[PDB]
RNA sequence: UAGCUGGUUCUCCCCGAAAUGACUUUAGGGUCAGCCUCAGGCGCUGACUGGGGCCUGUAGAGCACUGAUAGGGCUAGGGGGCCCACCAGCCUACCAAACCCUGUCAAACUCCGAAGGGUCCCAGGUGGAGCCUGGGAGUGAGGGCGCGAGCGAUAACGUCCGCGUCCGAGCGCGGGAACAACCGAGACCGCCAGCUAAGGCCCCCAAGUCUGGGCUAAGUGGUAAAGGAUGUGGCGCCGCGAAGACAGCCAGGCUGGUCGAGUGGCGCCGCGCCGAAAAUGA
RNA sequence: AGAGCGCAAGGGUAGAAGGGGGCCUGACUGCGAGGCCUGCAAGCCGAGCAGGGGCGAAAGCCGGGCCUAGUGAACCGGUGGU
RNA sequence: UCCCCCGUGCCCAUAGCGGCGUGGAACCACCCGUUCCCAUUCCGAACACGGAAGUGAAACGCGCCAGCGCCGAUGGUACUGGGCGGGCGACCGCCUGGGAGAGUAGGUCGGUGCGGGGG
């Protein structure tokens, strides 16, 4: 045939869950474009990946038409 | 349109929403995260006289009196759908003088 | 037509119906209870009864209901019924699958042609005072090649037709035959 | 929370591995072996699992 | 036709959507069991049921072969099959409801439908109307 | 030289695998990881479980997208007939875009969407649990069964993955006639004790020729299909019937009588019948 | 939002990542808390510190491009430098 | 406290689409004009400044209808962790805990913050 080719697993998804303790740069989740949005104390770079900006605690909010964020609710 | 808003809240603190009407120019000092104004130094309706950008100016020293006697001092700045140039410029231009 | 309801609560379901009783509900803008029919019963009702004419349902409350079966699901492989919608009438105007009785051989038919007939019943805003036990259509000036629409009904009075005003009702399709098994052999 | 006494019965050779975690999580080594136990929703939850292969009794 | 070129066989589980009501003409023709049908099975009865009926009525058919269905030519394993030989089928659960005819008499249906279930692969029971419906 | 084949010797005790991933002139060889074991650490963290949050796009469903699709409608385009170039007009059981309606299909479609699964928190859980650093490994041909898919032909004791399991290493014990992996059950030693498990309780063969209610007359059971049939029993509905029916018998072309009580057809369930030809003796 | 977003497909997307403008070269140097991913080697994300800059009034944004391909250990050697 | 307006966030269509109505004192819009600041690949359409008079027509604000849209039970089923049963097989069935989609009933022309002007 002409076929059986393809391309290495990513690995991609929610890398952190809600409520879970995390440092600074944590990668919190790796996705295929803004399948997540950043929100609070939590940075984005090149490839849409989202990331802690202060330890602390992590939660997703729904929002509709505004997309899903993420954010560290931070506490020390 | 509004995307600037959008761009200053990212910043984190004290916005200053610079409303203004034809004949008015009024401005809040938002601090959001929250969804309360701290100060509110409006203008035509709240005393002063009528001739715009000396108008603005003047209450741009509103909200600079107004704020310090709380704490405020972030610049952070909501220049609105219209485009920072006159009346909204003076505005905040004023709220530097003091 | 009448059928005997009863009462139902904490009753399997599943074990109901090995029994023989049809479960079901009834339900209304201020109503809402389960029952459960009996199946053999059920079965000669709603045979004649269907969905345009109203069945009145005994309780052992002695009421009797204004109501007529909204939906009913039956159970995949091999037909049978499964659970019954019975919508509690009041009075205020409702909405009906009425039937549609095609009356008259139209011109088609007779040189050979079908009766093709698109809705054996239409739906109407009614109230239950008018339970229009059918409505007429004048099938007959009807042409293999023609179709009367909806626009075209014989409305009885106080009744307004809730589906699309221009919804087909039927239609005369050419029959079908062997000037099509020789032409739809090769030609493809 | 009355005790629990559980039995083990039929044999797990054969069951999902968790399902032999569970016995060794409520504490049963050898068949028709008997085991008392409180009541909490924790005991309860490897009890239903391998329902199938202990008699449970309420003591 | 259209879309792409072969897919998979999958499974034929629970008779579920597969089935439903007559919902034309005055009798049906339903599956009891699960079957890809052929094209070849299907034209094979459309023509067995009006080829005995002249000039008949009309036949509804209510199962379409969009299942295109492989087939590797008296070799080996090198990739998927050719495919395609018996063409396309009809991926068909108990209960489904295939022809059903219209402009008859119940003697006329109870014949066409019976040759052809006879054209078919499966085991089948011919149908009414009863009432069986949603309204109200 | 031999990444190959063969052979490798006393005893008892504890634990006990793997036949997978990655790379590999690698594919029956290896290196690191995975799984086994030993020593020194740490000490409730371990599998499994309860509650709690988050994350997901399958089964199912659905047609809102991408496409597919049968019938009909309305409806541009085309082909054909009237008419003639003042080009338009009109018809059209012809093919048919878009559109609507009824009806549907899809691994690479989804407006939806389960059970479940993953993870973190708190809790139970002291187990041949768990983590950490080290010594020694073998394994890197797996197979079968169940479930979910691909391939295949919805063939193979086929093949290729996934979850699980057993054989592997439990060809130790019971059952299944016999039989690695189906059913039962994890064999430390001994007993001329007892309860059981699966499976059984007429004889070979241990234990009921046990009790009660049915069904079947085929040796069915003792294991083959589409389809066929006044098998048999059980239930449901329609047609004529004591105003005389069905069956035959007398007369005429349904009618009459006579007889005198049921008769005809459909439908569903149980058990059965046919379909049913192979080579050493059943 | 079915377009566009250089190119495949996908996920994302106008409350722009898309079209047009004005000024510009951060297609920076020195680094790098902390993670994703993972046998190894490799790949990936990245706040922030310093230096000196760019656009902006400013909050701020810039360590190339909506993202995910556009590649090659080590040896040996070429050129330029301290 | 209450009522209307103005700026602005939160819920994320039960806010919306479309239709009738209404408010100009205030507030806001449209509005007068293009000299100044400032502006268009052309235009004072848009941004911008200075501002009589006029207007609520557009816009927006508040209401009122349910045609579209959107939300949408309950009951039942599909499916299905776990546990099983029949049959010779593609498959079918029960126990147990979970349980849709679609469809009916139905709802819906919003809910609510902080601040400001006005009776
Ligand atoms: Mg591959
Ligand atoms: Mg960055
Ligand atoms: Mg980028
Ligand atoms: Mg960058
Ligand atoms: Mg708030
Ligand atoms: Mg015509
Ligand atoms: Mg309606
Ligand atoms: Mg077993
Ligand atoms: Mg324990
Ligand atoms: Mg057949
Ligand atoms: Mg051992
Ligand atoms: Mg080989
Ligand atoms: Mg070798
Ligand atoms: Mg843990
Ligand atoms: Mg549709
Ligand atoms: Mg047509
Ligand atoms: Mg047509
Ligand atoms: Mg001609
Ligand atoms: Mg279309
Ligand atoms: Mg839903
Ligand atoms: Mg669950
Ligand atoms: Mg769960
Ligand atoms: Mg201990
Ligand atoms: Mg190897
Ligand atoms: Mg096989
Ligand atoms: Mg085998
Ligand atoms: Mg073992
Ligand atoms: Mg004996
Ligand atoms: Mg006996
Ligand atoms: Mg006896
Ligand atoms: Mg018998
Ligand atoms: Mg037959
Ligand atoms: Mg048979
Ligand atoms: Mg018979
Ligand atoms: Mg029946
Ligand atoms: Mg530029
Ligand atoms: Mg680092
Ligand atoms: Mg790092
Ligand atoms: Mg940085
Ligand atoms: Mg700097
Ligand atoms: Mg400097
Ligand atoms: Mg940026
Ligand atoms: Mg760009
Ligand atoms: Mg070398
Ligand atoms: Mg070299
Ligand atoms: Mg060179
Ligand atoms: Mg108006
Ligand atoms: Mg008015
Ligand atoms: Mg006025
Ligand atoms: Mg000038
Ligand atoms: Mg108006
Ligand atoms: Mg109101
Ligand atoms: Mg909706
Ligand atoms: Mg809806
Ligand atoms: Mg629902
Ligand atoms: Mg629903
Ligand atoms: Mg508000
Ligand atoms: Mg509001
Ligand atoms: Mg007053």
């Amino acid at each position: 045939t002409k076929n059986g080719r393809d391309s290495q697993a990513k690995r991609l998804g929610v890398k952190r869950y809600e409520g879970q303790v995390v440092r600074a740069g944590n990668i919190l989740v790796r996705q295929r474009g803004t399948r997540f949005k950043p929100g609070k104390n939590v940075g984005m770079g090149r490839d849409f990946t989202l990331f802690a900006l202060v330890d602390g605690v992590v939660e997703f909010q729904d929002r509709g038409r505004l997309g899903r964020y993420v954010h560290v609710r931070p506490l020390a | 349109k509004f995307r600037v808003r959008n761009r200053i809240k990212r910043t984190g603190r004290l916005r200053l929403s610079v409303f203004r009407s034809l004949k008015h120019i009024y401005a809040q000092i938002i601090d959001d995260e929250k969804g309360v104004t701290l100060v509110s130094a409006s203008s035509l309706a709240l005393k002063l006289k009528g001739n715009k950008t000396e108008v603005a100016r003047q209450v741009g020293r509103a909200l600079a009196e107004k704020a310090l006697a709380l704490g405020i001092k972030q610049v952070a700045f909501d220049r609105g759908p219209y485009k920072y140039h006159g009346r909204v410029k003076a505005l905040a231009e004023g709220a530097r003088e003091g | 037509y009448r059928l005997k309801a009863y009462y139902r609560e904490g009753e399997k379901p599943s074990a109901l119906r090995r029994a023989g009783k049809l479960p079901g509900v009834m339900y209304n803008r201020h109503l809402n209870r389960k029952v459960y029919v009996d199946l053999v019963e059920f079965d000669k009702v709603f045979r004649q009864a269907s969905i345009h004419h109203v069945i009145v349902l005994e309780l052992p409350d002695g009421q009797s209901l204004p109501t007529l079966v909204r939906q009913v699901n039956l159970d995949k492989r091999r037909r049978r019924p499964e659970h019954v919608d019975f919508f509690v009438l009041s009075d205020e105007p409702v909405e009906m699958y009425v039937p549609l009785r095609f009356v008259g051989t139209p011109a088609g038919v007779r040189a050979g042609g079908v009766l093709q007939e698109i809705h054996r019943d239409i739906l109407v805003k009614v109230s239950p005072r008018n339970i229009p036990e059918f409505i007429e259509v004048d099938v007959s000036g009807l042409e293999i090649g023609d179709s009367l629409h909806a626009s075209d009904l014989k409305l009885p009075p106080g009744v307004e037709l809730a589906v699309s005003p221009e919804e087909t009702i039927a239609a005369v399709v050419p029959p079908e035959d062997v000037e099509k098994l020789a032409e739809e052999a090769a030609a493809e | 929370m009355p005790r629990l006494k559980v039995k083990l019965v039929k044999s797990p050779i054969g069951y999902p591995k968790d399902q032999k975690a569970a016995l060794k999580a409520l504490g049963l080594r050898r068949l028709q072996q008997e085991r008392v136990l409180e009541d909490t929703p924790a005991i309860r939850g490897n009890v239903e699992k391998v329902a199938h292969l202990v008699r449970v009794e309420v003591v | 036709r259209m879309k792409y070129r072969k897919q998979q066989r999958g499974r034929l589980k629970g008779a579920t959507k597969g089935g439903d009501y007559v919902a034309f003409g005055d009798f049906g023709l339903v599956a009891l069991e699960p079957a890809w049908i052929t094209a070849q099975q299907i034209e094979a009865a459309r023509v067995a049921m009006v080829r005995h009926f002249r000039r008949g009525g009309k036949i509804f058919i209510r199962i379409f072969p969009d299942k295109p269905y492989t087939k590797k030519p008296l070799e080996v394993r090198m990739g998927k099959g050719k495919g395609n030989v018996e063409g396309y089928v009809a991926v068909v659960k108990p209960g489904r409801v295939m022809f059903e005819v219209a402009g008859v008499t119940e003697e006329q249906a109870m014949e066409a439908l019976r040759i052809a279930g006879h054209k078919l692969p499966i085991k089948t029971k011919i149908v009414r109307r009863d009432a069986y419906d949603e309204a109200q």
